[PDB]
RNA sequence: AUGAUGAGGUUAAUAGGUUCGAGGUGGAAGCAUGGUGACAUGUGGAGCUGACGAAUACUAAUCGAUCGAAGACUUAAU
RNA sequence: CGCGAGCUGGGUUCAGAACGUCGUGAGACAGUUCGGUCCCUAUCCGUCGUGGGCGUAGGAAAUUUGAGAGGAGCUGUCCUU
RNA sequence: GACAAUGGUAGGAGAGCGUUCUAAGGGCGUUGAAGCAUGAUCGUAAGGACAUGUGGAGCGCUUAGAAGUGAGAAUGCCGGUGUGAGUAGCGAAAGACGGGUGAGAAUCCCGUCCACCGAUUGACUAAGGUUUCCAGAGGAAGGCUCGUCCGCUCUGGGUUAGU
RNA sequence: ACCGAUAGUGAACCAGUACCGUGAGGGAAAGGUGAAAAGCACCCCGGAAGGGGAGUGAAAUAGAACCUGAAACCGUGUGCU
RNA sequence: UUAAGUUAUUAAGGGCGCACGGUGGAUGCCUUGGCACUAGAAGCCGAUGAAGGACGUUACUAACGACGAUAUGCUUUGGG
């Protein structure tokens, strides 16, 4: 069984977000907090955030083993960015894209 | 300049291969508490 | 020497600044490069604590701002009063060392190496 | 560097504004082309 | 530049501190004497000294963790 | 008439002005004279350094062979004969 | 059944395929229409089917009409979306530490120290701006970072003249 | 044998309106939950956003950006390389 | 064993194919709104203060309609 979490519309940019979730993912839950809570990037208190929230529901709805569960899957999609613009040189603009990112974590222990 | 030429996906992908991250140092606080970065003393949750 | 991103001058006043509120408190939170270096300035002002004549009294206030402690009591010793006077008792055995340095992680807002320096 | 439009409101007022379209007769025409655009402000 | 390279990581002199130097500056402060004074002289090659040298575990190089071989066939001599 | 996305801009085809000359004139000369804004965050190739990966039929540490490639390569004067 | 022809641009001629609508006829659809997606199907071509998903109401076929009838190019127009690239930049400048606040503090508050202006970065007052002013409350967006703060947002207040 | 939302009035939407201009003047973009709001009571994570259940409904990848959701683009897996 | 010879295994990453997502709003269907007309009226008001507006008026009120202080309406005659 597989226990998942997703945070839509976070304002880290996907490329940014992308980084630290290939640190985690393939990785055992314990050890993939641990990664979580010593990487300086600003993805890292939000992906843990989301890696609480998908162990939760492996306890409370599915009552898995939250002691021995792996991350399965972790990716991170585009979401609806906000189109900025920004005053550069000579009455001319230029657009700025804030990124926003879906966040997408799953977590199983393996078995069917 | 300018690029001459858009790069492509391949061509882009190939380029950020080193664009990565590494693992930090995640050693475990023998006294209490979670894994604590190594040779760093604890603040939160720990008793380094 | 470092030089900490700064003038020879906003430098020299960052670093004395920096030691005597390691006087003040005895323990301070700085960054990693700013503890390197005030190290080695407050160390030698124990030195010129150890020795308590009037040549070296007159040697630590070169250093030291005009910081008044309130101590208990309601009772208040300045800066220099308080390194010929307390820091000067305790190490006057030891004959080296008067500091430590203990890493953290780094801050939010950068990946600034935090440091606890104590004075041991 | 000083630009166009430093601004004043009497005369804004003076030389735009109903009190002195009306008071010819193509300042009255002007008026009535915002009438039939529908324009919410005149003058 | 980064990273690489090199010296080290407690059985440790790696860096700092401390102690002693080298070199540098040129006679500290305080005190005493003399001068009405400004200042001189003595105390005294004095004090001070960032990167240099030596000594010293005083402080910090913690506990840890990761990677890493199992030796293919074929034929020929042996 | 190598080299300005390496540099200057004295020379010259810019707007100003003046002389000579020509034209009735506005102007003109390819005659002078004074003055006159030099944009670019390097994608690819190429070059100068520097890492990572993998291979080199076990894995390592250390010393090397040199297939090759590159650098160097100038010359005066004086004295003896 | 013989025989002959069949490179081709401006250009001429011929025969077609699809598109939307109309007319008549004949139909198909919640036992799932059109679309959409996939497939190893058929026709000489433009094209046509079929199957299976998705989809949740229309649409084929035959004959004949009508045309806003077929796009890859116009430094086309309008939308999205990349590339450059995690690159340039982050708009003159000195902060440091302690305490506090909180989900969270290099930035918010308080404190000390330091620094800067000081014929002014200090006070008034016009123009001009309109409510930005003041209290609580908030942190989506705005602030070139952060944010517990704000000229931001929410709620409630605030301007008194015989001279 | 008129248009179906880049069409048809500029405007199917609190349009000559945001907005632009000192002014005349110029001038947008923006329709679709379901039959019915029955618009998710409660539980869990979280500061909140968000989610995971449960529940409504024929359907909830119909959840208010809400009919279908095509490509560009961004991903995560893989079979062969 | 030693030679000599041959051929792999590697995928940091990439390519193709497949699968599953996301973004995005094409397409299908839909229509409140437009478009072109036909027929029948009518066309232009105002110093008795027009067209246009501006401020107001609902228990709570921003806007738009509606109506002005008798203000989110009043009276009356008829429908209902
Ligand atoms: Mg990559
Ligand atoms: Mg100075
Ligand atoms: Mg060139
Ligand atoms: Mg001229
Ligand atoms: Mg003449
Ligand atoms: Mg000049
Ligand atoms: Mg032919
Ligand atoms: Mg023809
Ligand atoms: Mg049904
Ligand atoms: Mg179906
Ligand atoms: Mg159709
Ligand atoms: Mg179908
Ligand atoms: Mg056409
Ligand atoms: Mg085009
Ligand atoms: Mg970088
Ligand atoms: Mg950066
Ligand atoms: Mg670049
Ligand atoms: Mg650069
Ligand atoms: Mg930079
Ligand atoms: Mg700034
Ligand atoms: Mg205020
Ligand atoms: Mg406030
Ligand atoms: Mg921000
Ligand atoms: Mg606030
Ligand atoms: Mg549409
Ligand atoms: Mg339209
Ligand atoms: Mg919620
Ligand atoms: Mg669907
Ligand atoms: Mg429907
Ligand atoms: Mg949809
Ligand atoms: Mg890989
Ligand atoms: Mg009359």
């Amino acid at each position: 069984m597989e226990a998942k979490a997703v945070a839509r519309t976070i304002r880290i940019a996907p490329r940014k977000v992308r980084l630290v979730l290939d640190l985690i993912r393939g990785k055992n839950a314990a050890e993939a907090i641990a990664i979580l809570k010593l990487t300086n990037k600003a993805s890292s208190p939000v992906i843990e955030k989301v890696l609480m929230s998908a162990l939760a529901n492996a306890e409370h709805n599915y009552d898995m083993n939250t002691d021995e569960l792996v991350v399965k899957e972790a990716y991170a999609n585009e979401g609806p960015t906000l189109k900025r613009f920004r005053p550069r040189a000579q009455g001319r603009a230029s657009a700025i894209n804030k990124r926003t990112s879906h966040i997408t974590i799953v977590v199983s222990d393996g078995k069917e | 300049a300018v690029p001459k030429r858009r790069t492509s996906k391949t061509r882009k992908n190939k380029r950020r291969t080193h664009f990565k991250i590494s693992v930090p140092g995640m050693t475990e606080c023998p006294n209490c508490g979670e894994y604590k970065l190594s040779h760093r003393v604890c603040k939160n949750c720990g008793s380094y | 020497y470092r030089k900490l991103g700064r003038t020879s001058d906003q430098r020299k006043a960052m670093l004395r600044d920096l030691a005597t509120s390691l006087i003040i408190s005895e323990r301070i939170e700085t960054t990693e490069a700013r503890a390197k270096e005030v190290r080695s300035v407050v160390e030698k002002l124990i030195t010129l604590g150890k020795k308590g004549d009037l040549a070296s009294r007159r040697n630590a206030a070169k250093t030291l701002r005009n910081v008044e402690i309130l101590n208990e009591d309601e009772t208040t010793q300045t800066a220099l009063q308080k390194l010929f006077g307390e820091i000067a008792e305790r190490y006057t055995e030891r004959q080296g060392g008067y500091t430590r340095i203990l890493k953290q992680g780094p801050r939010r807002g950068d990946g600034a190496e935090s440091v606890i320096i104590e004075l041991v | 560097v000083k630009r166009t439009y430093q601004p004043n409101k009497r005369k804004h007022s003076k030389v735009h504004g109903f009190r002195k379209r009306m008071s010819t007769k193509n300042g009255r025409k002007v008026l009535a082309r915002r009438r039939r655009k529908g324009r919410k402000v005149l003058s």
